[PDB]
């Protein structure tokens, strides 16, 4: 069941495109593991891409998949271990109708505008809530230093 | 052979297994009798966490032995 | 004419599964379905297929199977009716769905005693002066004082027999010492409601017990909320109240 | 409307009720069909303990729904 849907999802993903999710490394061996490249649009992340790995469970789509960031980012919702707390794919908010592209665009929207109400780094969340300027500067520096390069 | 599995507070399960049954199979039998998915299960017998891949005979689990179930919950 | 058009909806209340009149796509598996091959939920009028609804009930640990529909804009909050759930599951799968709701309510209550007979599904509620419970499933006299079934012997004898039986049970003492070490070192904790032993794997600083649905604050090692559940700040760690975190190390426990 | 009442023993009863019927009324029907006093009765639907005073419509209990009967022993 999981192989049947995931097969059809990638077919349409490569049919249209996303312009914000490039390098769709999907090995046909293990269909339960995708590798992609998030390209944000708004600052302080407009100067770099981020490698991510999405792991789909065996009970997909009846259970949520989970995304881990390969490229480390100075973000209040993403810890330095790579985890991201996305409400769309939480075990309590997950709905089998949620499509993979919706998850990708929700994560991209979380990156473009962080939300310090459900953070993984409380200090970065407080800094984002209070001093937006210094947080944006530090995030731009981190994206330039440790971030990837945007594919064109 | 029959063994005991203490799960919920006060509930005791009895599983029909064999010494060649792997830990993954035993966790699956618990799911059929409790609905707890194996990824949320970790079994402890005589002070040792049973690792996946191994069998019940590897831990010297004999008949009428009592395993203990603890839940590994994922944070968010 | 409209008196018969509005009359056709009492007709749908007869059968449990309201099937689809016009063909529709199931938004979970992408399978074209003919009239009579798709199922439409009643509390949201969303159309799904045979298996996808069956899989949603299987991989759901909530006592109320929610509708699995979400799109670009909103998230459906409809529920599956038991008549629809029963007519979708086998008698074995349906009985497992009924036992899930009973288990959640039993462990949510702080006055629930289960039968000590292995594999038995019988339990009850107790007060504070009740001393015995004749199980209605296996007809075994559960003793409530020492919390175990001991027939043809008194409590003083059962306590003595349990001591002798445990005096040389090295495997029992080992797993007990492991649990004691796991709680002291903070590797695991007992769920503050149903008292089951739980451990946090990855994530932030909060977990939801899959046995009684109690939200647990991992850092403070206790209930996240009060007796009222999520939102109740009369108890629990009261995190984020007035901006103060519940513990200096806490970063997110809802 | 008709609903089901499952007792842990395995027995399932069918009660003719209405959404306006209170939980006390349902317990009274259970007493009339089983002899179990209402003070020793506890009804459970979808993992929630049904409180007296409220109605079946308050808990979204529709027809052919299955409640569960557990015994409250008095000391
Ligand atoms: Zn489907
Ligand atoms: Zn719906
Ligand atoms: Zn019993
Ligand atoms: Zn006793
Ligand atoms: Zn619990
Ligand atoms: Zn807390
Ligand atoms: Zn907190």
């Amino acid at each position: 069941a999981a192989s049947r849907r995931l097969m059809k999802e990638l077919e349409e993903i490569r049919k249209c495109g996303m312009k914000n999710f490039r390098n769709i490394q999907v090995d046909e061996a293990n269909l339960l593991t995708w590798q992609g490249l998030i390209v944000p649009d708004n600052p302080p992340y407009d100067k770099g891409a981020f490698r991510i790995e999405i792991n789909f469970p065996a009970e997909y789509p009846f259970k949520p998949p989970k995304i881990t960031f390969k490229t480390k980012i100075y973000h209040p919702n993403i810890d330095e271990k790579g985890q991201v707390k996305l409400p769309v794919i939480s075990a309590e908010n997950w709905k089998p109708a949620t499509k993979t592209d919706q998850v990708i665009q929700s994560l991209i929207a979380l990156v473009n505008d962080p939300q310090p109400e459900h953070p993984l780094r409380a200090d970065l969340a407080e800094e984002y809530s209070k001093d937006r300027k210094k947080f944006c500067k530090n995030a731009e520096e981190f994206t330039k230093k440790y971030g990837e390069k945007r594919p064109v | 052979m029959q063994i005991f599995v203490k799960t919920l507070t006060g509930k005791t399960i009895t599983l029909e297994v064999e010494p060649s049954d792997t830990i993954e199979n035993v966790k699956a039998k618990i799911q059929d009798k409790e609905g707890i998915p194996p990824d949320q299960q970790r079994l402890i017998f005589a002070g040792k966490q049973l690792e996946d891949g191994r069998t019940l005979s590897d831990y010297n689990i004999q008949k009428e032995s009592t395993l203990h179930l603890v839940l590994r919950l994922r944070g968010g | 004419q409209q008196e018969g058009n509005y009359l056709q909806h009492v007709q749908l209340d007869q059968r449990s599964l309201v099937l689809n009149t016009e063909p529709a796509e199931c938004p979970v598996c992408y399978s074209v379905l003919a009239p009579g091959e798709a199922v439409v939920l009643r509390e949201c009028l969303h159309t799904f297929c045979r298996e996808c609804l069956q899989g949603t009930i299987r991989n759901s640990q909530e006592a109320e199977v929610s509708c699995p529909f979400i799109d670009n804009t909103y998230s459906c909050s409809g529920k599956l009716l038991e008549r629809e759930i029963k007519a979708l599951l086998t008698p074995e799968d349906y009985q497992r769905f009924l036992d899930l709701g009973i288990s959640i309510a039993e462990n949510r209550s702080a006055f629930s005693y289960h039968c000590k007979t292995p594999d038995c599904k019988g339990w009850c509620f107790f007060e504070d002066d009740v001393n015995e419970f004749t199980c209605p499933v296996c007809f075994h006299v559960n003793c409530l004082l020492c919390k175990a079934i001991h027939e043809q012997m008194n409590c003083k004898e059962y306590q003595e027999d349990l001591a002798l039986r445990a005096q040389n049970d090295v495997a029992a003492r080992q797993t007990t010492e492991m649990l004691k070490v796991m709680l002291q070192q903070g590797e695991a904790m007992r769920c503050p409601q149903c008292q089951i032993v739980v451990q946090k794997k990855d994530g932030a600083d909060w977990i939801r017990c899959t046995v009684c649905h109690t939200e647990i604050c991992w850092v403070t090692k206790g209930p996240r909320w009060g007796p009222g559940g999520p939102g109740d700040t009369s108890g629990g760690c009261r995190c984020r109240v007035n901006g103060i975190p519940c513990h200096p190390s806490c970063q997110n426990c809802h």
